[PDB]
RNA sequence: AGGACCGAACCGACUAAUGUUGAAAAAUUAGCGGAUGACUUGUGGCUGGGGGUGAAAGGCCAAUCAAACCGGGAGAUAGCU
RNA sequence: GCUCGCCGGAAGACCAAGGGUUCCUGUCCAACGUUAAUCGGGGCAGGGUGAGUCGACCCCUAAGGCGAGGCCGAAAGGCGUAGUCGAUGGGAAACAGGUUAAUAUUCCUGUACUUGGUGUUACUGCGAAGGGGGGACGGAGAAGGCUAUGUUGGCCGGGCGACGGUUGUCCCGGUUUAAGCGUGUAGGCUGGUUUUCCAGGCAAAUCCGGAAAAUCAAGGCUGAGGCGUGAUGACGAGGCACUACGGUGCUGAAGCAACAAAUGCCCUGCUUCCAGGAAAAGCCUCUAAGCAUCAGGUAACAUCAAAUCGUACCCCAAACCGACACAGGUGGUCAGGUAGAGAAUACCAAGGCGCUUGAGAGAACUCGGGUGAAGGAACUAGGCAAAAUGGUGCCGUAACUUCGGGAGAAGGCACGCUGAUAUGUAGGUGAGGUCCCUCGCGGAUGGAGCUGAAAUCAGUCGAAGAUACCAGCUGGCUGCAACUGUUUAUUAAAAACACAGCACUGUGCAAACACGAAAGUGGACGUAUACGGUGUGACGCCUGCCCGGUGCCGGAAGGUUAAU
């Protein structure tokens, strides 16, 4: 088991694309950012519990973030970890 | 024309890298120059 | 937006290309010698 | 035996090559091999300290046991194998307890010959015995310097060392150099001279017969020029010097020798 | 079988033309030599400045070599311009 | 969108290194693009990189680095043991179809495979930092059996054709299907089984090795491919139905044989020759100390786990290295049709591009080519350049020679197409049918069918039959160097260097010598048939005289002479 805060600290918000529509709708699997040290253990236990939902397998990535630059001077967004959660027949929300 | 800087990163940080300079006491003083001079990359690790 | 102006000045200023006149410039600048013995 | 290869090559022209049918073929002894590596005649610092050294065929050392102190087991030779470190031939020897070694094989020795040690072998080449055991006068390889030491004197192809006197503590020696020193009694070693006299009479033939054996160019002191050998320069073959080494040490017959810890065994100097 | 023969990849550079404020701080074009061997090449390592390495030209050692590069003595000295 | 052209052993496709969002969509033309710009690898926003099986991580080590103690060194520090790290190497397993604008061995569909933990059942000896096996592996040559893959025929679907003919020996397309499981082949290796004993494998050992017998003549190991299953599944030319007119849903025939054939597999093999051809772990056994009605191990079933990191895109290039969207450089993999010996070459297939300035005019002159009267090197330092020769078979070929060569010496003849030999030859491949055994992936047979050179005779056409690309100029005299090679990257490829060969000299091993204040290392895990230095530079005939000067070697009588 894993303890609640680090399960907790975990999930961070749900990304919303078109390809995450056609993955929600179709294939039954839902793709949502996750925490940065993250694995596919603690993520899994936390869509079971928190998402009370018959979670199946986690497949995970962490996408490099962009650079951009504000008026002249250049940057680098903060790199994200996506996760793509998938379940057995039941979701409401 | 084959040119002098070919690259390769397992080259370039077995040569002059964190580690190699914090190996002798020859690239502490180095290290020691950026630090005093200032340098933001002191290193050519990343 | 123009640095590498100041920067691509600095090429010849270290050179040793003793057949070529600055380092980049070709002559016959060899010959006018090996005759003006 | 020698033959001379048709010249159907330039390069093929002057080669004459030891051939030897009774060689093995097959692959040697398994547990009797370890990693040799090449240095290229680079030391530790890195500097080339021994030059022209470098390149050549991969090769496999073969521990030969140049100690021979299994005393008293006879032992019966199981075949003649290349051995690509020594000039000589190695046999593959099978002992009476079932345990096989690597022996430096000398003339008469082949497949299915008896080897003995100890006080009690047969005075027959091929057999290891101490020195005061052995008759004064007779062929005698694979000589001992210092006593348990393993054998150090007439290694390579061809050699041997005579008995001249035994005094009963030292016994002096006509090394193959012709070099009278005397040796301590009990070194043991063995009778006979080894088998590959022939080994001399080979030619290379071509430039790459010395490269693959590990042997590099050897540019010699003339051609050279004067920031890199004292002989160099002088437009167009000119030498003008005493011949020396690239160091500086005058080579061509100057004495180097400056031991003085074993200048009381040399009973008298080669010539 | 051959440091064999003819000839592509591959390695190289013998002749000529163009180019030479070039397409290119040494190349292109038509020919050219080796092409199973002393061959060639990818990866990593080793050898450092009066030192390395060199089938030896005083060549190569980061487009720099009859003594590399960077910093320091240093505002060397200059009866010279 | 229709044509034209270029590459097609690449200017196509997939990667590694390297780059770090250039990938996809929407949006704008300030600056960048050597022009315009609606376009972009440009600016802005959003989206996109999904792994038990791919690679990394991890186990193990090579070259080597670091290095507890240790040795040595004014200091810093140098070398180095036990160890530890270090791939470019060795170690467990996933394949076919489908999907997105962008991801695929990752996602979905179907079918698989491997390694550990735990539980249960049944059996009973487990047990190393140790022993042994295995891992384990040179170059070249030669086939044989295959396969990828291609050609032809059959089958299925479609078409009677812009201008003479075309229901035909007619034209177009397809004829695809993996991993895994079982069978066990073409081959290759080894005689097998049992018993007894033993100075060895540091101790020990049933295991390795060695020595005796008995018994049988067979087993065992390895092994491509084919075969059946996987798979009455998928795909399928096409048709039906809606069409955000881009496509999107539904449905779907034949789906075979022969020939040819790899550089890919058997093959880490076989044969052969010296230059004699990694290490260690995993893996398989052996025991030691201990455990010993346990701990464990073995076989079957069940269950859990297989984490973390990269996954886009370019990668012979506009994205890497070249300051540039640069005529350059950059390692690996795949490789079809015709002609062709061929990865050459020419035209093509799939695929990708027309090279980020165009439009005219048709001066001199410059660059890259084509042709040429007559002469044919008279040009020029010099046949520089240009021109010419080019392939296969056959005939024939001199001086000289180290007997191999020279030599493709030189110099000639034939080459297309059509018919006959022979309604395609010799040959290769080979079914049905027949017979015989172990009784199969068999053996003898047998020739259907397929493929198919080479030559002769006869006729024909052109000026020309190796008609295009491709593709040796030859001979005579001679200097130098024996030769293959190497060299001044970037004005010198040579007669220069090297070279095998020869000679002299040094060196007896703790060698000589070299790198190092030293320790230590190379030499060399080599031992005077070896190693180092110098000189000459195959081979043939040879290498004459001089030791006064210099150097080196030997000598110690006498003269001189340091510190003391």
């Amino acid at each position: 088991m894993i303890r609640e805060e680090r399960l907790l600290k975990v999930l961070r918000a749900p990304h919303v694309s078109e390809k995450a529509s056609t993955a929600m709708e179709k294939s039954n699997t839902i793709v949502l950012k996750v925490a940065k040290d993250a694995t596919k253990a603690e993520i899994k236990a936390a869509v079971q519990k928190l998402f009370e939902v018959e979670v199946e397998v986690v497949n995970t990535l962490v996408v490099k973030g962009k650079v951009k630059r504000h008026g002249q001077r250049i940057g680098r967004r903060s790199d994200w970890k996506k996760a793509y959660v998938t379940l057995k027949e039941g979701q409401n929300l | 024309m084959k040119r002098t800087f070919q690259p390769s990163v397992l080259k370039r940080n077995r040569s002059h890298g964190f580690r190699a300079r914090m190996a002798t006491k020859n690239g502490r003083q180095v290290l020691a120059r950026r630090r005093a001079k200032g340098r933001a990359r002191l290193t050519v690790s990343k | 937006m123009d640095i590498n102006w100041r920067h691509n000045q600095s090429t010849f200023y270290h050179f040793t290309s003793d057949h070529r006149i600055s380092g980049w410039k070709e002559t016959n600048a060899m010959y006018v010698a090996l005759n003006s013995q | 035996a020698v033959v001379k290869c048709k010249p159907t090559s330039p390069g093929r022209r002057h080669v004459v090559k030891v051939v030897n049918p009774e060689l093995h073929k097959g692959k040697p002894f398994a547990p009797l091999l370890e990693k040799n590596s090449k240095s290229g005649g680079r030391n530790n610092n890195g500097r080339i300290t021994t030059r022209h050294i470098g390149g050549g065929h991969k090769q496999a050392y073969r521990i030969v046991d140049f100690k021979r102190n299994k005393d008293g087991i006879p032992a019966v030779v199981e075949r003649l194998e290349y051995d690509p470190n020594r000039s000589a031939n190695i046999a593959l020897v099978l002992y009476k307890d079932g345990e096989r070694r690597y022996i430096l094989a000398p003339k008469g020795l082949k497949a299915g010959d008896q080897i003995q040690s100890g006080v009690d072998a047969a005075i027959k080449p091929g057999n290891t015995l101490p020195m005061r055991n052995i008759p004064v006068g007779s062929t005698v390889h694979n000589v001992e310097m210092k006593p348990g030491k393993g054998g150090q004197l007439a290694r390579s192809a061809g050699t041997y060392v005579q008995i001249v006197a035994r005094d009963g503590a030292y016994v002096t020696l006509r090394l193959r150099s012709g070099e009278m020193r005397k040796v301590e009694a009990d070194c043991r070693a063995t009778l006979g001279e080894v088998g590959n006299a022939e080994h001399m009479l080979r030619v290379l033939g071509k430039a790459g017969a010395a490269r693959w054996r590990g042997v590099r160019p050897t540019v010699r002191g003339t051609a050279m020029n004067p920031v890199d050998h004292p002989h160099g320069g002088g437009e167009g073959r000119n030498f003008g010097k005493h011949p020396v080494t690239p160091w500086g040490v005058q080579t061509k017959g100057k004495k180097t020798r400056s031991n003085k810890r074993t200048d009381k065994f040399i009973v008298r100097r080669r010539s």
